[PDB]
């Protein structure tokens, strides 16, 4: 870890309710879903899920 | 010929049947199809049969194909049997 | 409309058990009605049976969704000889009022 | 035309009324 | 965006109620001045000038509403360029800075969507349209399509454009990526819909416009109502009643719509009127539909008496295959139409192979005959030989 073998430490995104509906917002533009949905309900009932 | 495999069983037919059967309907949705399954545990338990059983009844061919039995020695048949087959 | 396995149901006694009571006589008796395609047999069991059996809205609801699709095809079933008959003839055969019949026939 | 529809409808609405 | 060009659309299109008018030209009078578009309130002043219902003064005298500004106006050129300064102004440092330090390749392509916005604003096509496709050749995300897509649809509406926005809507959807997604598919299938009825193939429009997974609004590229209102419509003219049974009064989204309301009449009383067989109610209906909902539209307006006309003849014809020695007296009497109307629209539709209808007029008896028969196919099949024949003989004109 030392300067010159690894020189930068970057933290990769632990996982939030805001960060979590926008990566299924991007997922749905693809796929036929319902307009009725309501992301920030799927969003909210997800805790301890990955990307 | 096997019972109580209920999960197992529901498992198996939404994974092998249904893209054969309704290709249509999971590009109509715009979501990938399963493609490859693994079965992982032993054989030969009641696994092998739900196999066989859908292939009987969709009426499909059933090929048995030994893994193991590519296990050839060199360059000539074992590469070339995977084409065929 | 798939008689055969209505029969099926009943013909073995691990899918009817003990079970009699009024209410399962009457859809073998619809049954029989429907694969026959008359509308008269259907009337006969509904009416004597009617109290248990359609004491529960739901099955009430399909008895009359039923009753219009077998009126229908009691219609076909009488025409099926083939037709120059008289609209009159096939109001009395069936059971009906002149009216309901010139109706139905149209929608057929 | 637009007018046709309504010379119609007049028609109609005036037979209707003796009907 | 939609609103605006909505009520521009209805503005011009009025003779009949003043609320209509008046509430039009208050909405278009308060966002067009907001807004850089000179060029379509310029377009609307030329098109609503010596009309009923002006609100235009500069000569005038036919005024009807209770607002006396929609005139191309000076005031315009003050409101316009102060906003139209600081938008110039703004964007001018924003893209030099950020093109000249070359951080990423996706702030490069949000500095070329800010100039698609200022343009399809102020009104320009062409300079819109070139600065946004740059973003789509430095394609690196998705994205990059999303603005092609947006762009095309604005102006669309504005100008009410069939043509290159059908050619533009075509070559985006198709190009590299296709896939399923909402508001491309939501715009793809009402602009499709547009179109289709315009060239009077009219089944193909159906196909699409009339199906629908949109339950909710998209705002600016429809509202939830209008789509809504314009699938049942072309549901009802251009579908069977085999159709009708299936799909367009029992699909669940129609069920929610009936819900609050059925002033469409079309997802009620003439959808009802069909299944029911009737024509003493239906024609009374249908008069009042046309008023209250295809000539307020930008789309139905244009397709007028043939779209009554098919409507008529529909409803006649699945009478006339459902009997066979017919009185004529009778239903001319009080299927709620007069004698002479029924005779010669009845006779109207006869020789363009519209109705096996077997008339004799004045002697008050109708029979019927088979809608197909050998002959029929062997005309029609005949139609489109030389219809494919000609086309040859045109390749071999030029090329040759």
């Amino acid at each position: 870890l030392r300067p010159g073998r690894i020189d930068r430490k970057i933290e990769f995104p632990p996982p939030s309710v805001a960060a979590r509906a926008e990566i299924l917002r991007i997922h749905s533009r693809k796929m036929n879903l319902t307009r009725g949905i309501n992301l920030r309900k799927v969003a909210e009932k997800m805790n301890g899920c990955s990307g | 010929d096997v019972g109580g495999l209920d999960m197992q069983k529901q498992e198996i037919r939404e994974a092998v049947e249904l893209p054969l059967v309704q290709a249509d309907l999971y590009e109509q949705i715009g979501i990938d199809p399963p493609r490859g399954v693994l079965l992982y545990g032993p054989p030969g338990t009641g696994k092998t049969m739900l196999v066989k059983a859908v292939a009987n009844s969709t009426k499909a061919a059933f090929i048995r194909v030994n893994g193991s039995e590519f296990v050839h020695k060199y360059l000539g048949e074992g590469p070339r049997m995977v084409r065929d087959v | 409309n798939l008689i055969d396995d209505v029969k099926n149901i009943l013909n073995a006694k691990y899918t009817k058990e003990t079970y009699q009571s009024r209410g399962i006589d009457a859809m073998k008796a619809v049954a029989e009605a429907y694969n026959n395609r008359s509308l008269l047999d259907f009337n006969t069991a509904l009416k004597q049976y009617e109290k248990e059996l359609m004491g529960d809205e739901l099955t009430r609801s399909h008895f009359n969704a039923l009753y219009d699709t077998l009126l229908e095809s009691n219609l076909c079933k009488i025409i099926e000889p083939f037709e120059c008959v008289e609209i009159s003839h096939i109001s009395k055969i069936i059971g009906l009022d002149t009216q309901q019949v010139e109706g139905k026939l149209s929608q057929m | 035309d637009d007018f046709t529809n309504e010379l119609k409808a007049e028609l109609d609405r005036y037979k209707r009324e003796n009907q | 965006n939609y609103e605006v060009s909505e009520k521009a659309f209805l503005l011009t299109q009025s003779k009949v109620s003043i609320e209509q008018r008046k509430e039009a030209a208050e909405f278009v009078l308060a966002k067009i001045k907001e807004e850089e578009m000179a060029p379509y309130y310029k377009y609307l002043c030329e098109e609503y000038l010596v009309n009923n219902g002006q609100s235009d003064l500069e000569h005038d005298e036919k005024s009807d509403s209770l607002n006396e500004w929609i005139k191309f106006d000076q005031e315009l050129y003050n409101e316009l360029c102060k906003k139209n300064e600081s938008k110039i102004k703004e964007l001018n440092e924003k893209i030099q800075k950020l093109e000249e330090d070359d951080e990423g390749e996706l702030e490069q392509a949000q500095a070329w969507i800010n100039l698609g916005e200022y343009y399809a604003q102020i009104g320009d096509k062409d300079n819109a349209e070139k600065t946004l496709g740059k973003s789509l050749s430095k394609a690196i995300s998705t994205g990059a399509k999303i603005d092609v897509m947006l762009t095309i649809a604005r102006l669309g509406f504005f100008y009410n454009d069939q043509l290159y926005v059908k050619e533009k809507l075509e070559a985006v959807n198709s190009m590299i990526e296709k896939g399923g997604d909402w508001e491309r598919r939501n715009r793809y299938k009402t602009y499709y819909g547009i179109h289709c009825l315009a060239v009077r193939n009219f089944k193909e429009a159906a196909k699409l416009l009339v199906d629908s997974l949109a339950t909710f609004t998209s705002i600016e590229l429809t509202s939830y109502e209008s789509i809504a209102t314009y699938a049942s419509v072309t549901g009802l003219f251009t579908l069977e009643r085999t159709d009708l049974k299936s799909k367009v009064i029992d699909s669940p989204e129609l069920l929610s719509l009936i819900s609050t309301t059925a002033a469409l009449q079309s997802i009620s009383s003439l959808t009802i009127s069909l299944y029911a067989s009737d024509y003493a109610s239906y024609f009374p209906y249908l008069l009042e539909t046309y008023a209250n909902v295809l000539i307020p539209c930008k789309y139905l307006n244009r397709h007028a008496d043939f779209f009554v006309r098919e409507m008529r003849r529909k409803v006649y014809a699945q009478l006339l295959e459902s009997y066979k020695t017919l009185s004529l007296k009778s239903m001319a009497s009080a299927f709620g139409v007069s004698v002479a109307f029924l005779d010669n629209d009845l006779g109207k539709f006869i020789p363009n192979k519209q109705l096996n209808c077997v008339i004799d007029r004045v002697n008050g008896i109708v029979e019927t005959n088979r809608p197909d028969n050998k002959n029929a196919q062997y005309h029609l099949l005949v139609k489109q030989g030389d219809g494919l024949l000609t086309k040859l003989q045109k390749y071999g004109a030029a090329v040759r």
